[PDB]
């Protein structure tokens, strides 16, 4: 149906219809001696056909480094970023979250990792040059319901939080109407989704980021400690597949994840309390990994809790963190607190 | 006496051949052509064919292959203990494979190796070219930039030192822009794609005589989903390191694969080893392994055919790859 | 036989041939299964002539039997005695190891199936002063490694400069490729059948695993022609020209329905003569040049017996 356009002879594409090979897709799909079988013929004109037919699905432009650096506009994914609402978590990441792979978000419970996906959610919505996409968000919630209620109470604040842009084009902007939300029940039913709603939206232009409110959680109820092949290959479909939208529209994917104790009786984590969830599966999967902890009573007996954003690794990241609180108007960062 | 088995000749004609009682290339060498079609039923191409094919299809010593490898350098890594460990760098002429746990440091390795293979010979380099081949997606121009600069700037301070003329003819060349104007970027989201990359490859270093380095980030990562056909993924994996190693040894490049560990419960204990089965082991000449220990990086030598497995630590900077 | 040409055998004509393609009979083989006689009368052709030409071809064709005791005679100066370095498999092959058989190592990653071949290549080139070929299909071939182990053991530049040029590499990665090099060899051999030096006795395949592991696979039956094919021509070449063959193989399956077993299938295991299984130690003394070697098939000596090799002390 495609390959009639490549230069050949016709006895190979007389056997190339004879044995029911439909795109370069397909042919690409098979080895050297399965093509050799179904085709019955010799093997340097299996290689010519290999040859031209990668020749027509790649190979025309010679992509130097120089049109990844000096060309901008061409390359977004490589120099635009997705602002976190907050410049000093901004100066931590050296701009925000990249447009391309996946985001892991972890951390213990009451850490604030659910007010970050709602100022990520909103902080879409602004122009390029407030550090947004022009565009909405998708939320998939797979633990507990949806909280309405903080959403419309940082919807109000919004003016208050976003002091440098000035407010003339923030009551156009219509917060509500550009974030859908979703639910879930099991890893079936994710997967579902993922495969089927997701690209619908994303295709359309509504929404430009995907959040996912708890992977862990439809996980963790299924699989034990003597079910790890089947849990293994759940998370590798799962991450392709995010992986492959990610990279097909140019949409930033934020995985917000549990953690689990050392249990001290390797991965990096030495002398951590506590390391995220899902095992060493799921971290090669990734891109950039945060983590999100607080300080109890203990360490937080000053009067108000102690709450540091930490960078675990990244390709071009040093390992660093920083402080923040978490008030009326959403969550910010504290001046002058980045380690080095 | 050549059995025909022994030629790349198509399935049916040599069947028919067979069939009609041939079983020597020394006489079909001059039968005429009229008569060899008419005799088996065939037509003047896949005659001609056939006779091409079979007519068509150097001696060099221990000496001349000790004296090439010795006119050929190594490519530097800017880790002191790495270069003695490893026989004074990357090899050239062979497949090296490098594995570890996540966010250990192996693009930063091939980053450094990318630069690092622009190093002028006065200095003591190869003075190539490369090639990247990301499957990940995990290729960030600042991070070359970066590295570049400290290079740059490493390579000016060692060159002011020796005060030598001869160094500064070979520095105004190597500025920022030209160096990585010769790294050529690829990206392959799907198996397919990289094999086809792969196909297409020879060509474009025919074009591009000057590339000494091939770089592929990621080999586990197309080959580890959606694939339940495991032998599949088998044939496609040793077609795929036949094809390296003979690229590798006939435009004289060093290809440098990375691969991905996986938890193994042996025992009680589990412990990590190298993805992709137990027949893959072998199919790099070289393979090195990147530990954490107690928050100390470790490269620790696996398998090479000329030095015993070592142990030496390392640690990455702002700078890049480096050691102490 | 092909189409007729002069020289073959005497008394050919076109018209012979004419007739006998015109009667369904060409090729050599139908020609002797189908009676002389038929042919003979039923064609009307001259008896005399054709079990003439029946016999000188058949005699010019085939290989005559001959005695025993003579040929075992010649074979007792004809054969060779090559040592490595180590007598494990010394004392149980005979007190010696045979020129003209296909011996092979079965090992692993980081076995040490190079390393032995490294150092017999060198043993052979440097000590006994004969020329070797080798052919590597995976560039497990480095120089520097065979400097090192001829400086173990001489101290003049001289003799390392000599003992390298008498080592001949060539680089194969696919089966045609190997296929060819060995009938070159074969045709260049046959060629130097007049002269008495400068003719390779040691012929070493690095890895012949790794060129044909690709053609496997499937429900197909091409893959297993080729390496049998390439089997048969390597113990022609072994047997007829004298030489020692050694070659390299992988294990398969170590699960409890399969035990450690040599790679490429059951039909593989019929073509080699010798097989040394190497081994790495575990628990104290591991690591290092410390592995175990083991006779798994010999054909003449009782089998199953386990020493010790090291390669670190080694060259
Ligand atoms: N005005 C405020 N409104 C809401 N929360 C506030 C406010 N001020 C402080 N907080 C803190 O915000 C935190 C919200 O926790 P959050 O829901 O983000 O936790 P989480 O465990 O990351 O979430 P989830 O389990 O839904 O992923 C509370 O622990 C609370 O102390
Ligand atoms: N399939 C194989 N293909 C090629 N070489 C192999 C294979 N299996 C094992 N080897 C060889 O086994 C050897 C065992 O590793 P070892 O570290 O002992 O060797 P080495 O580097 O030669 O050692 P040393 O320099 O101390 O003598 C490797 O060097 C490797 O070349
Ligand atoms: N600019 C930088 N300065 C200092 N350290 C960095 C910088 N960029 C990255 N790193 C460190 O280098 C490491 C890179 O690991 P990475 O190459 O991503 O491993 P992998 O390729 O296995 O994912 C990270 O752990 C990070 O801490
Ligand atoms: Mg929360
Ligand atoms: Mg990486």
């Amino acid at each position: 149906m495609d390959l009639d356009l490549l230069d050949l002879n016709p006895r190979i594409i007389a056997a190339i219809k004879k044995a029911k090979l439909k795109s370069v897709k397909e042919v690409l799909h098979f080895s050297g001696p399965d093509l050799k079988r179904l085709t019955n013929l010799s093997s340097p004109e299996v290689w010519h056909l290999l040859r031209t037919a990668s020749l027509h699905l790649r190979g025309s432009s010679i992509l130097t480094a120089l049109q990844l650096h000096q060309q901008k506009e061409r390359f977004p994914t490589q120099h635009q970023r997705l602002s976190l609402g907050c410049p000093v978590l901004d100066a931590l990441l050296r701009g925000g979250l990249p447009l391309d792979g996946i985001t892991e978000l972890a951390g213990r419970s009451s850490a604030g990792k659910t007010q970050l996906a709602l100022q990520l959610c909103l902080a879409v919505q602004f122009p390029r040059q407030h550090g947004g996409l022009e565009a909405g968000a998708v939320y998939i919630c797979t633990e507990d319901a949806f909280p309405h209620k903080r959403l419309q109470q940082l919807m109000a604040q919004q003016p208050r939080l976003r002091t440098d842009v000035p407010g003339e084009l923030l009551q156009k902007l219509r917060f509500g109407s550009q974030i859908f939300i979703e639910h879930v029940a099991d890893v079936d039913t994710l997967l579902e989704c993922v495969n089927k709603k997701v690209p619908v939206l994303l295709s359309r232009g509504m929404a430009r980021l995907v959040v996912i409110d708890s992977v862990a959680a439809p996980f963790r109820c299924e699989f034990d400690s003597q079910a790890s092949a089947p849990r293994a290959r759940h998370l590798q479909s799962l991450g392709a597949t995010l992986r492959e939208l990610s990279s097909a529209f140019q949409s930033p994917v934020l995985c917000i994840n549990q953690v689990t104790e050392a249990m001290e009786e390797p991965l990096g984590f030495w002398d951590e309390r506590v390391s995220p969830a899902l095992g060493i599966t799921w971290a090669n999967q990734l891109l950039v990994r945060l983590l999100a902890d607080r300080l109890r009573e203990e360490e937080a007996a000053l009067g108000c809790p102690a709450r540091t954003l930490r960078v675990l690794s990244a390709p071009h990241l040093p390992p660093s963190s920083c402080s923040y609180t978490i008030s009326a108007e959403g969550v910010r960062g504290t001046p002058g607190t980045q380690s080095h | 006496q050549r059995d025909l088995v022994s030629f790349p000749l198509s399935p049916a004609v040599r069947v028919k051949l067979v069939s009609a009682g041939f079983q020597t290339a020394e006489e079909l060498l001059e039968v005429k052509p009229s008569e060899l079609s008419k005799e088996v039923g065939i037509s003047k191409a896949e005659a001609l064919e056939t006779l091409q094919i079979i007519r068509r299809e150097k001696k060099c010593t221990a000496l001349e292959l000790l004296e090439q490898e010795h006119t050929q350098g190594f490519i530097i890594t800017f880790c002191s203990a790495l270069d003695d460990i490893l026989g004074g760098g990357v090899p050239l002429m062979k497949t090296t494979e490098i594995c570890g746990a996540p966010g250990v440091g192996k693009t930063q390795l091939c980053m450094q190796l990318a630069v690092d293979v622009q190093i002028p010979e006065c200095f003591g380099g190869v003075a190539g070219e490369a090639v990247f081949i990301d499957t990940e997606g995990s290729f960030m121009v600042d991070r070359v930039v970066d590295l570049a600069t400290a290079c740059i700037q490493h390579l000016q301070l060692i060159a002011e030192k020796h005060k030598g003329e001869e160094h500064r003819k070979a520095l105004e060349d190597f500025t920022l822009d030209n160096i990585l104007s010769h790294i050529y970027y690829f990206r392959c989201r799907d198996y397919t794609e990289l094999l086809a990359q792969v196909y297409l490859l020879p060509d474009f270093l025919s074009e591009h005589s000057k590339v000494r380095l091939v770089i592929v980030d990621g080999i586990a990562f197309p080959f580890r989903h959606d694939l339940d056909d495991l032998s599949l993924r088998t044939r496609l994996l040793n077609g795929l390191a036949q094809q390296m190693i003979s690229l590798a040894n006939n435009h004289r490049l060093a290809v440098i694969l990375t691969n991905q560990m996986t938890t193994k419960i042996d025992r009680n204990q589990a412990l990590l080893v190298p993805a992709l089965g137990e027949s893959w082991g072998h199919a790099a000449t070289i393979r090195l392994i990147f530990h954490w220990d107690r928050k100390q990086r470790l490269a620790t030598l696996y398998k090479s055919p000329s030095q015993k497995e070592c142990t030496v630590l390392f640690q990455i900077k702002p700078q890049g790859f480096r050691d102490t | 036989m092909g189409v007729l040409r002069v020289g073959l055998c005497p008394g050919l004509t076109e018209e012979m041939i004419q007739l006998l393609r015109s009667h369904r009979i060409k090729t050599v083989v139908d020609l002797v299964s189908a009676d002389l006689e038929e042919v003979a009368q039923k064609c009307g052709l001259s008896y005399k002539a054709l079990v003439a030409l029946r016999r000188v071809l058949l005699a010019q064709f085939s290989a005559f039997p001959v005695n025993g005791a003579d040929l075992y005679e010649e074979l007792k100066t004809s054969t060779a005695i090559l040592s490595t370095g180590i007598g494990s498999l010394d004392k149980l092959l005979d007190a010696g190891l045979y020129t003209g058989e296909v011996t092979e190592i079965v090992g692993g990653p980081g076995s040490g199936k190079t390393q032995v071949c490294l150092c017999m290549a060198a043993n052979v080139a440097h000590g006994l002063q004969q020329n070797v070929l080798y052919v590597d299909s995976n560039g497990g071939l480095t120089a520097s490694r065979l400097l090192q182990l001829l400086q173990a053991k001489t101290q003049d530049e001289e003799e390392q400069a000599e003992a390298l040029r008498r080592i001949q590499v060539v680089h194969a990665f696919d089966i045609f490729q190997m296929l060819d090099v060995l009938q070159e060899l074969r045709g260049t051999v046959a060629q130097q059948v007049t002269g008495s030096s400068g003719t390779v006795k040691v012929v070493v395949v690095d890895s012949v695993t790794a060129v044909v592991s690709p053609l496997l696979g499937g429900q197909q039956r091409e893959g297993l022609a080729l390496m049998m094919q390439l089997a048969r021509e390597l113990k022609t070449l072994a047997r007829d020209l004298g030489m020692a063959v050694v070659v390299t193989n992988h294990i398969t399956r170590d699960r409890d329905s399969g035990r450690l077993k040599p790679a490429l299938g059951r039909s593989w295991s019929f073509v080699p003569s010798t097989r040394i299984l190497l081994d790495t130690i575990e628990g104290a003394g591991a690591s290092g040049g410390r592995r175990m070697a083991c006779l798994a098939k010999s054909s003449r000596q009782p089998t199953g017996f386990q020493e010790m090799v090291d390669i670190g002390t080694w060259g």
